[PDB]
C-alpha cells in the first residue's frame, strides 16, 4: 500500500469509424505544485497501440519499462514479430490488466488509471480501461480522473452508442477530443495547456502529435466581472 | 591411474579437463557456422542441413537475438545453445534494468563466459556442447566473439566453428589479409554466404539451407536483423557463382 507522489491528470479517448484517438496533457504534478512540464503520458507500443497513463508517474515509468520488454521479448525466436505475431492491442491490455490486478491483490498497487487505445490486426478498434483496482471496462468513449466527469459528457454527445461510431470521422472526433482538452484546462487545477494526441487509424496507421496547445480561449468576459455581489467598481 | 575423464571437474595428471574436451567433440561434429566483423557491424551465417524434403524451408531458424542488438549462432548440441541464449537474455535484461543502457557486447560476452565456465566447476553438471559466435554494436564499435565449452572466449575479426571450420578459418584469414581497411556490412554478407558454401564441402553429401543475419550501425541502425528476400538471394548467388 502506497500513496501517489508525482501525478498525471486526465487521459481522454474515443473511437471513430476508422480508429481511435487518445490524448493526455504533459504535466507531472506534485500535490498542488505544477512541478514537471515535459511529461509524455502517451506510450506507443509498436504501431497499432498507444497506452495512455494517469496517476503516479514513478509507477507509469515502471509500466513504460514493462512495455519495452514486452516488445523485446515478443521478438525473441519470433520470425513473425513484425507480421502475424506482432503485439496486438488486446495482448498488451490483457497483460497490463493482469499485472494491475495481481498488484492490488498483493495490497501493493500500481497507482494508475490506464487506457489502451489501438487497432487490432483485423481492423477492429480497441479501447479498454484498467486502474489500480484491476477494474476494467470498454465504452465508445473512455476517460480517467477529471476527464471522466467533464470529457465523457462532451464526447458522448458525438458517440452516444455503438452505432454512432461508423458515423464519426477523424475530423469530428479529433475536434471533440481537442475541445475536451480545452474544457479540462479551464476547470482542472492539475492540468497543463500543453498536451499530446495520438490517432490509430486502420489506414493511415499511428499518428503521434506532440506539443499541442489549448487555443481559442474565452477570458474577455472576466473584465465585466467585479466584486462578489454588491460591489459596483 | 585412469578414469580422470569420467567426472566433469576433475584435473587429469597433465592438468586437463577431459569432459570439456569431449564436449568440444560434439561441437566439431556439428554444423558449420561463422561470424564476420565488418567496419560498423557484424554478420552471422550458418549451415542448415536439409535432412529431407519434409523440412519446411525457411522455418527452423537457428540464429538467435539477445536483447535488440546482439546476434548469436552456435554449432553442436542445439538445445544447449538455446539454454545458453536464454541465460544471455536474462543476463541482458537484468543489466539493462539496473543500468538502463543496453548491455555492451564485451560485458555480455563475460556474462556468457562466466556462466559457461561455471559448468566446468562441478561434476554435478555437464559442460555445454556448443561453441557460440555472437556479437553486435554498442556505445563504441562492433564486436565479434566466440565462446568455447571450456568457457574460453576472445574477440575476433572473423570466427568459425563446426564441421567445416578449417575451410572457413582459411577463407576468413584471406579476407583479413586482403582487407586491412575493413570489409563492409553489405560485403561481409556476401562474403559470409560464400564461406558457408565452401565450408559446406565437408558435408557435401547432404543438401542445405543458408541463414544470415547482421547488425550494422548504418545498415540496420545497430539492431540485429535477419537477411531476408532480395539481399539474401543476391548473396546466395554471389556464392553459387564463386563455388564454380
Amino acid at each position: 500500500t502506497q500513496q501517489p507522489i508525482v501525478t498525471g491528470t486526465s487521459v481522454i479517448s474515443m473511437k471513430y469509424d476508422n480508429g481511435v484517438i487518445i490524448a493526455a496533457d504533459n504535466l507531472g504534478s506534485y500535490g498542488s505544485l505544477l512541478r514537471f512540464n515535459g511529461v509524455e503520458r502517451l506510450i506507443p507500443v509498436g504501431d497499432n497501440t498507444v497506452v495512455g497513463i494517469s496517476g503516479d508517474i514513478s509507477d507509469m515509468q515502471h509500466i513504460e519499462r514493462l512495455l519495452k520488454d514486452l516488445v523485446t521479448e515478443n521478438a525473441y525466436d519470433n520470425p513473425l514479430a513484425d507480421a502475424e505475431e506482432a503485439l496486438e492491442p488486446s495482448y498488451i491490455f490483457e497483460y497490463l490488466a493482469t499485472v494491475m490486478y495481481q498488484r492490488r491483490s498483493k495490497m501493493n498497487p500500481l497507482w494508475n488509471a490506464i487506457i489502451v487505445a489501438g487497432v487490432q490486426s483485423n481492423g477492429d478498434q480497441f479501447l479498454r480501461y484498467v486502474n489500480l483496482l484491476g477494474v476494467t471496462y470498454s465504452s465508445p468513449t473512455l476517460a480517467t480522473g477529471f476527464g471522466a466527469h467533464m470529457a465523457n459528457p462532451l464526447l458522448r454527445k458525438v458517440v452516444d452508442r455503438e452505432s454512432d461510431i461508423p458515423k464519426t470521422t477523424v475530423q469530428v472526433a479529433e475536434e471533440a477530443i481537442v475541445n475536451a482538452m480545452r474544457v479540462l484546462y479551464y476547470r482542472d487545477a492539475r492540468s497543463s495547456r500543453n498536451f499530446s494526441l495520438a490517432i490509430i487509424d486502420k489506414n493511415t496507421g499511428l499518428t503521434f502529435k506532440k506539443n499541442l496547445q489549448v487555443e481559442n480561449m474565452k477570458w474577455d468576459f472576466a473584465k465585466d466581472i467585479k466584486g462578489y455581489g454588491t460591489q459596483k467598481i | 591411474g585412469t578414469g580422470y575423464d569420467l567426472s566433469n571437474s576433475v584435473f587429469s595428471p597433465d592438468g586437463r579437463n577431459f569432459q570439456v574436451e569431449y564436449a568440444v567433440k560434439a561441437v566439431e561434429n556439428g554444423t558449420t557456422s561463422i561470424g564476420i566483423k565488418c567496419n560498423d557491424g557484424v554478420v552471422f551465417a550458418v549451415e542448415k542441413l536439409i535432412t529431407s524434403k519434409l523440412l519446411v524451408p525457411q522455418k527452423n531458424v537457428k540464429i538467435q537475438v539477445v536483447d535488440r542488438h546482439i546476434g548469436c549462432v552456435y554449432s553442436g548440441l542445439i538445445p544447449d545453445g538455446r539454454h545458453l541464449v536464454n541465460r544471455g537474455r536474462e543476463e541482458a535484461a537484468s543489466f539493462k534494468k539496473l543500468y538502463k543502457t543496453p548491455i555492451p557486447i564485451p560485458a555480455f560476452a563475460d556474462r556468457l563466459g562466466q556462466y559457461v565456465q561455471a559448468h566446468t566447476l562441478y561434476n554435478s553438471v555437464r559442460p555445454f556442447g556448443v561453441s557460440t559466435i555472437f556479437g553486435g554494436v554498442d556505445k563504441n564499435g562492433a564486436h565479434l566473439y566466440m565462446l568455447e565449452p571450456s568457457g574460453s572466449y576472445w574477440g575476433y575479426k572473423g570466427a568459425a566453428t563446426g564441421k567445416g571450420r578449417q575451410s572457413a578459418k582459411a577463407e576468413l584469414e584471406k579476407l583479413v589479409d586482403h582487407h586491412p581497411e575493413g570489409l563492409s556490412a553489405r560485403e561481409a554478407v556476401k562474403q559470409a554466404a560464400k564461406i558457408i558454401y565452401l565450408a559446406h564441402e565437408d558435408n557435401k553429401e547432404k543438401d542445405f539451407e543458408l541463414e544470415i543475419s547482421w547488425c550494422s550501425l548504418s545498415e540496420t541502425n545497430g539492431l540485429h536483423k535477419f537477411v531476408k528476400g532480395d539481399l539474401l538471394q543476391e548473396a546466395i548467388d554471389f556464392a553459387q557463382k564463386e563455388i564454380n
